[PDB]
């Protein structure tokens, strides 16, 4: 499944 | 909800948990103590194994289980220990049941010793204080209305390197005194 | 060998018009399979290839969670970026991200990419050693610091080598009839006089997969790189592609112009001229 | 930075007069994402139009495919009109079955 | 020093509205909320990324709602409060999302059927045994905090007007006086040990100090009984 991205 | 571990001080604690979820990006180990907060160390799904300080973490992604091992366990290390997994790399940590760790001292000089204690101000309760007993001594559940017992507790006199277990006995009855208090717990025989 | 799963993320401000907006698309090689669009009635992850429609709800629910998360982190990053660059709240800007994983003939991770752009320019990008970053400017250099601290290349590398590759394979087995087939082009050459003096011919590749091809007008058996023209490979609209290549030349010089087309499903790189 | 879009108007299958087909317009190579695309039949909006989900290339320029069902005839002409911030006037491209 | 959650304790009845605060680390974008209850893992509630929820699947129901307007400080709103909701609510902060969670100390919230049975503790310093100051030459004092409800207490010893954690033990958890059901008054004790030199030197000073958490000015008084606000109940002793 898809990645969940970091903030910034 | 993997049982409590009690162990002796200096000897090695080893806790296990298992995550069920699909992958994890990473797995965390968290220290939760008294009323307080929660707390940390981390292994990725691609490294088998990781050491920090006295800790060594291990990850087996086939059994979806991990092992935290504390080396040379101390009093400070007494806390409940919790797993967290990052569930699909999707950043919400999932925490498991985890493990009540209690590192007890080896007391080298046992003086099993039940005393009466007298409340300042009143001729009020007799309170029997089981103190100075061996750490292999367990106090058990009193089985009557009147009789109830503090479970064992340790105190540490920092200034003078002393450590002693102590449970407590209260009651408002006269069918009760000292040699009574501890008739359910397995005991070492000493000082009344 | 060399299969891949890639996701493509686009998010943008719309000051004056509405809430930022976030769109995501996933491919396996050159077949798109999934989509998500923030502006939907109730945004949900929807299929795009037949072969994924087979997963149970947990798949949809889960990626819908990750995208609703990914929706918000971009609303947020949009905002952080207006801070790193002294930008006004009144101009619209854009974030773009690709990440993906390639797997060996065996299926191990061969290469892995993760790549951030702001406003069309490169921003931050992870390096071949999946640990370090190339930061486009000073702003990205904060990010780079922020991320080294959170060890956020390792989080990345954990996903690539695990969740992606695991799924890359889980699909490939479901849509093997689709995704492990190579469709070789149906090629034809056409006749177009722009005059008696000069006349052009056209190498046609139609309905092929994947989108990789080479159409080379070999003059006398040579490239003629400067005198030939070619259009970028385009989509048919089913899951297939077409490209063409042309060249203008004096008349009656036809047969010495051979067209070299190579494509994955082609045993022999086919040379062809053609006349009536 | 802005890039102006690349337009390719063409049909899915070889045009054969009076068989149903799909007219494609393949806008690609632009930035920002925002783009108006109409399909024209004798210079009026075909109303049935669909598009692809948004995506971009290894250089971040986007692309999209507008497509519709039609039967190509001889007398009927088709076109893609396209608006982007880069374009001062919208951009008509007449369909050539020859491409 | 980190993620301050507030107010550390709240104690109300059925049907009331509770507002839990938490102030996370600066520059942390993700702010989680968890909740946990006696001897179980924290469970997920909600997870902010800057100014808004990116995940709220932990929320058990529409009565739960969180907020974080300016992106830093969050607030947890619970409504039609119920017994079911009684737990410690944990606030954490991540730098970017996932990875290392920095928790706040928490807010212990107990929701009761009525405010009728809220009871502060009675407090009793107990003096040391001579049979102990002989056989060990050290003095142990014992503190009994009696008949209090709920089990929201912290027990701090003070020798002389200053607090020391040293020589002292309290019990982890209090236990039920009438242990037949869950509305039972609680009992918790604590000891501290000194040298017999210390306690015997008469001009020394011992306070067992016990801090209840009950009600505050925003709660009602239909009682005859001294209405149980948040307070400290101490008990002193001196030397001989």
């Amino acid at each position: 499944t898809a990645f969940t991205i970091p903030s910034i | 909800d993997p049982q409590a571990l009690s162990i002796q001080e200096g000897e090695n604690a080893t806790m296990n948990c298992s995550y069920k979820t699909s992958i994890n990006n990473l797995q965390w180990y968290r220290q939760n103590s008294g009323r307080g907060l929660v707390h940390l160390i981390l292994i990725r799904s691609n490294e088998r194994e990781k050491h920090s300080g006295r800790l060594r973490v291990t990850l087996d992604t086939s059994k979806k289980s991990s092992s935290l091992l504390i080396t040379a366990s101390r009093a400070a290390d007494t806390a409940s220990y919790f797993c967290a997994t990052d569930d699909d790399s999707a950043r919400q940590l999932t925490f498991g049941s985890g493990t009540q760790l209690t590192v007890l001292p080896d007391i080298q000089n046992p003086d099993p010793a039940v005393y009466q204690l007298r409340d300042s101000k009143s001729s009020d309760k007799s309170v029997c204080l089981f103190t100075d007993f061996d750490s292999q001594t367990n106090v058990s559940q009193s089985k009557d209305s009147d009789v109830y017992i503090t479970d064992k507790c340790v105190l540490d006199m920092r200034s003078m390197d002393f450590k002693s277990n102590s449970a407590v006995a209260w009651s408002n009855k006269s069918d009760f005194a000292c040699a009574n208090a501890f008739n359910n717990s397995i005991i070492p025989e000493d000082t009344f | 060998g060399s299969h891949s799963m890639r996701y493509f993320y686009t998010a943008m401000s719309r000051p004056g018009r509405g809430e930022p907006r976030f769109i995501a698309v996933g491919y396996v090689d050159d077949t798109q399979f999934v989509r998500f669009d923030s502006d939907a009635a109730s945004p949900r992850t929807e299929p795009r290839a037949p072969w994924i429609e087979q997963e149970g709800p947990e798949y949809w629910d889960r990626n819908t969670q990750i995208f609703k998360t990914n929706t918000q982190t971009y609303r947020e990053n949009l905002r952080i970026a207006l801070r790193y660059y002294n930008q006004s709240e009144a101009g619209s800007h854009t974030w773009q991200t690709m990440y993906g994983c390639d797997v060996g003939p065996d299926g191990r991770l061969l290469r892995g990419h993760n790549q951030y752009a702001y406003d069309g320019k490169d921003y931050i990008a992870l390096n071949e050693d999946l640990s370090s970053w190339t930061a486009a400017d000073t702003a990205a250099q904060i990010t780079q610091r922020k991320w080294e601290a959170a060890r956020e290349a390792e989080q990345l590398r954990a996903y690539l080598e695990g969740l992606c590759v695991e799924w890359l394979r889980r699909h490939l087995e479901n849509g093997k009839e689709t995704l492990q087939r190579a469709d070789p082009p149906k090629t034809h050459v056409t006749h177009h006089p722009v005059s008696d003096h000069e006349a052009t011919l056209r190498c046609w590749a139609l309905g092929f997969y994947p989108a990789e091809i080479t159409l080379t007008w070999q003059r006398d058996g040579e490239d003629q790189t400067q005198d030939t023209e070619l259009v970028e490979t385009r989509p048919a609209g089913d899951r297939t592609f077409q490209k063409w290549a042309a060249v203008v030349v004096p008349s009656g010089e036809e047969q010495r112009y051979t067209c070299h087309v190579q494509h994955e499903g082609l045993p022999k790189p086919l040379t062809l001229r053609w006349e009536p | 930075i802005q890039r102006t879009p690349k337009i390719q108007v063409y049909s899915r299958h070889p045009a054969e007069n009076g068989k149903s087909n799909f007219l494609n317009c393949y806008v690609s190579g632009f930035h920002p994402s925002d783009i108006e695309v109409d399909l024209l039949k004798n210079g009026e909006r075909i109303e049935k139009v669909e598009h692809s989900d948004l995506s971009f290339s290894k250089d971040w320029s986007f692309y999209l495919l507008y497509y519709t069902e039609f039967t190509p005839t001889e007398k009927d002409e088709y076109a893609c009109r396209v608006n982007h911030v880069t374009l001062s006037q919208p951009k008509i491209v007449k369909w050539d079955r020859d491409m | 020093a980190g993620v301050s959650q507030t107010p550390s304790n709240k104690v109300t009845e059925k049907g009331k509205y509770v507002e839990l605060r938490c102030d996370p680390i600066s520059g942390h974008t993700a702010l989680y909320w968890y909740r946990q209850s006696l001897g179980q893992g924290p469970e997920f509630l909600i997870y902010f990324q800057g100014t808004g929820a990116a995940d709220d699947s932990g929320l058990p129901n529409d009565r739960f709602f969180a907020v974080r307007p300016e992106g830093s400080v969050s607030t947890l709103k619970i409504q039609r409060t119920e017994r079911g909701d009684s737990a410690v609510y944990l606030c954490a902060s991540s730098l970017t999302g996932g990875g290392e969670l920095f928790f706040g100390e928490g807010s212990r919230l107990t929701v009761l059927e009525d405010l009728k049975n809220v009871f502060p503790p009675e407090v009793a310093v107990f003096e040391p045994s001579e049979a102990e100051i002989s056989h060990t030459q050290k003095a142990t004092l014992v503190c009994l905090a009696t008949g209090f409800y709920p089990d929201h207490v912290e027990l701090s010893w003070w020798v002389n007007g200053k607090e020391v954690h040293s020589g002292v033990c309290t019990d982890p958890q209090p236990l039920k006086e009438q242990p037949a059901l869950n509305d039972s008054r609680y009992a918790l004790s604590s000891r501290l040990r000194v040298s017999a030199t210390f306690w015997q030197d008469p001009r020394n000073h011992f306070r067992c100090q016990v801090q209840f958490y009950g009600l505050s000015e925003n709660d009602e008084w239909t009682q005859d009984r001294a209405k149980p606000v948040t307070q400290i109940v101490s008990a002193e002793a001196w030397g001989r």
